[PDB]
């Protein structure tokens, strides 16, 4: 009955910047990985970045690498993806999700393939002019 | 009389961290060279007693168990180890002897869909006593807000699972783990192993051990009857 | 009840394992001696369902005598240990209509036994903690039946409890005639020894307390040396105290059993201190 | 004529394990003292572990400890180099070497002094993605 | 296993060395030793 929650999003001008964060209410942090997924309309969802386990090794795809950022802390027990420098093509729903141990490239293993065990609702974040 | 070892060290489904098996055998022929076949490894670190000599050593009491963990902390199961998934999960005795096997199973233990049978413990108020088993589901307080909800802010819920797929490398790769403890002690007097003798011979000048008395002397056969209580037999001046 | 009733030739067993023939031992080692007085408990009926209090707890010093004869079988089980309550061990012999169950572990509460004026009415513990040593084996008590009258089955006992091991040793005489402590001797075969390794400061006797002279002895051992006559064929057929009588002493410094005419010079007479005075001078 | 024979390395993932074994053909074990030595590019070589002679006291260094075991197994003449949860700084080559006596803290000498009289070709072990 | 051959398992050096470094202390620290070994007996004694 663990539930992940999300807040920020909404309509931002290009070229701002916002920080959505989500919140661990059953399960707390540095023990599991937490990743986020986005989906566009008409779209398959693709991941965005992750943290590790321990300590935390952060990882980010090919088409989001110097632009956003991951943090996590455990005071709150809170996970911050920091967007800077969106471009009109970043209109999409975005979920944080959980999973157990250090998922996030273990072996010949990557995040992309979407099996994570803990799910969320889900905020939209939209760019228009 | 005998005892087989090949179910004892294998189950359809090896059980979780926090809640483990443990089988307590005994008046048995101690013959280990037998489980090369029924079980696959690679080490067999028999730290206490070498694998040729167990044939003729009697033991008293041995335990046998399993367990599965990842492949990140099997040498964590050791004497004066440390850590999270030691103290809290299992630990050994500082003056531990006997036989520890661990073998990577991924081939038995792990699913592409993600297998979420296996549980362990990592949040808990103190280090645990050694060869305790704690298997409460209570949430644990790791805050200044009281921990009476079911779940939420600074209540951590203590039990959690391993994420296993077989497309991870090692060291997260799933391993099976079975002990052998050995322990030596007295009283019983009934649980003596390989203590056995054979080859009387009669009316030759020998020497006898009978029991726990030496001697030197021929023997014969003699028109006596005993009480089948008696053992000993003796005459004026305390001579056998 | 708590009557006093001297205890003839009763009270000897066999000190060891080893086989003498048609001759004369001497033993020095815990035994019940000739002529002493053993007290009787007696149950009573109880045909109300409140209180009797016939089972009192016993001192339990170096050794205990046991001793019953009855037709039934009301008298099953035994309770042993220091304390009997939730922090130490303790030992239990109760048994079945055709098995015996020795476990030895704590016993938190024990109000007392079912008392129901039988199928399954002996509840006497309520928890139990972690233990060992379940012992299980052929029942001691056999039943001889009586019958006709006058003859019922007399069964004799001797627990002790040294260096880690619990004895018990018993037989079953059927013979008993019209009188409860007849005259005769017997010797005591050993049946079991059971390494268990507590101390024993009190036990408690367990009784068929449903509803039922005393037919029930207790007797108290103490370390007195015995000369035991061994036949020509295994059995222990009599023995001699050595300090009862004078006559007894000079049979046992003699080491023979019969005695002739004369004097024997036996031991010594010493007179022992009363007191113990100190002088020391008085300078502070 | 004594000649010591390494065996394991290649490319393990970061947060892996592996075991490299050292056995000795001239010489046995349970006599002498053996370490392991550690060197990358760009530095100079730094001890690991130890195990001396009589039963075996195991000393670590600094940087390997929690994480990294030694055991030594006299009925294979082998000594075993158990490594778990590699870091990306851990790409190197390794010796192992034996030592005459009780050599591995001793008094006030400690084996971070290369002086083993008995050398080794070595294995790499390299993490990468 | 056969020891006609020199090198191998179960199939050792007999000799032994044993290192002295200075750094050492007094537990594997060097120690000559030298033993006089006595007979005393009435005998054609050459020593006094
Ligand atoms: C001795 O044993 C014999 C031989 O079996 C037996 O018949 C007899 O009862 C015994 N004799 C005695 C006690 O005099």
């Amino acid at each position: 009955q663990v539930q992940l929650q999300e807040s920020g999003g909404g309509l931002v001008q290009p070229g701002g910047s916002l920080r959505l964060s989500c919140t661990a209410s059953g399960i707390a942090l540095h023990t599991h990985a937490t990743g986020w997924f986005r989906q566009a309309p008409g779209k398959e969802r693709e991941g965005v970045s992750c943290i590790s386990s321990g300590d935390g090794t952060t990882y980010y795809e090919d088409s989001v690498e110097g632009r956003f950022t991951i943090s996590r802390d455990n005071a709150k027990n809170t996970v911050y993806l920091q967007m800077n420098s969106l471009k009109l093509e970043d209109t999409a729903v975005y979920y944080c999700a959980a999973d157990p141990g250090a998922v996030c490239h273990s072996g010949s293993y990557y995040y992309t393939d979407d099996d994570f065990y803990y799910r969320g609702q889900g905020t939209q974040v939209t760019v228009s002019s | 009389n005998l005892c087989p070892f090949d179910e004892v060290f294998n189950a359809t489904r090896f059980a979780s961290v926090y809640a483990w098996n443990r089988k307590r055998i005994s008046n048995c022929v101690a013959d280990y060279s037998v489980l090369y076949n029924f079980a696959p490894f690679f080490a067999f670190k028999c730290y206490g007693v070498s694998p040729t000599k167990l044939n003729d050593l009697c033991f008293t009491n041995v335990y046998a168990d399993s367990f599965v963990i990842r492949g990140n902390e099997v040498s964590q199961i050791a004497p004066g180890q440390t850590g999270n998934i030691a103290d809290y999960n299992y630990k050994l005795p500082d003056d531990f002897t006997g036989c520890v096997i661990a073998w990577n199973s991924n081939k038995l233990d792990s699913k592409v869909g993600g297998n979420y049978n296996y549980r362990y413990r990592l949040f808990r108020k103190s280090n645990l006593k050694p060869f305790e088993r704690d298997i409460s589901t209570e949430i644990y307080q790791a805050g200044n807000k009281p921990c009476n909800g079911v779940a939420g802010v600074n209540c951590y819920f203590p039990l959690q699972s391993y994420g296993f797929r077989p497309t991870y490398g090692v060291g997260h790769q799933p391993y099976r783990v079975v002990v052998l403890s050995f322990e030596l002690l007295h009283a019983p007097a009934t649980v003596c192993g390989p203590k056995k003798s054979t080859n009387l011979v009669k009316n030759k000048c020998v020497n006898f051990n009978f029991n726990g008395l030496t001697g030197t002397g021929v023997l014969t056969e003699s028109n006596k009857k005993f009480l089948p209580f008696q053992q000993f037999g003796r005459d004026i001046a305390d001579t056998t | 009840t708590q009557s006093y009733t001297n205890s003839f030739t009763r009270g000897v067993y066999y000190p060891d394992k080893v086989f003498r023939s048609s001759v004369l031992h001497s033993t020095q080692d815990l035994f019940l001696p000739f002529f002493s007085n053993v007290t009787w408990f007696h149950a009573i009926s109880g045909t109300n369902g409140t209180k009797r209090f016939d089972n009192p707890v016993l001192p339990f010093n170096d050794g205990v005598y046991f001793a019953s004869t009855e037709k039934s079988n009301i008298i099953r089980g035994w309770i042993f240990g220091t304390t009997l309550d939730s922090k130490t061990q303790s030992l239990l012999i109760v048994n079945n209509a055709t098995n015996v169950v020795i476990k030895v572990c704590e016993f938190q509460f024990c109000n007392d036994p079912f008392l129901d004026v039988m199928e399954s009415e002996f509840r006497v513990y309520s928890s139990a903690n972690n233990c060992t040593f379940e012992y299980v084996s052929q029942p001691f008590l056999m039943d001889l039946e009586g019958k006709q009258g006058n003859f019922k089955n007399l069964r004799e006992f001797v627990f002790k409890n040294i260096d880690g091991y619990f004895k018990i040793y018993s037989k079953h005489t059927p013979i008993n005639l019209g009188r409860d402590l007849p005259q005769g001797f017997s010797a005591l075969e050993p049946l079991v020894d059971l390494p268990i390794g507590i101390n024993i400061t009190r036990f408690q006797t367990l009784l068929a307390l449903h509803r039922s002279a005393a037919a029930y002895y207790v007797g108290y051992l103490q370390p007195r040396t015995f000369l035991l006559k061994y036949n020509e064929n295994g059995t222990i057929t009599d023995a001699v105290d050595c300090a009862l009588d004078p006559l007894s002493e000079t049979k046992c410094t003699l080491k023979s059993f019969t005695v002739e005419k004369g004097i024997y010079q036996t031991s010594n007479f010493r007179v022992q201190p009363t007191e113990s005075i100190v002088r020391f001078p008085n300078i502070t």
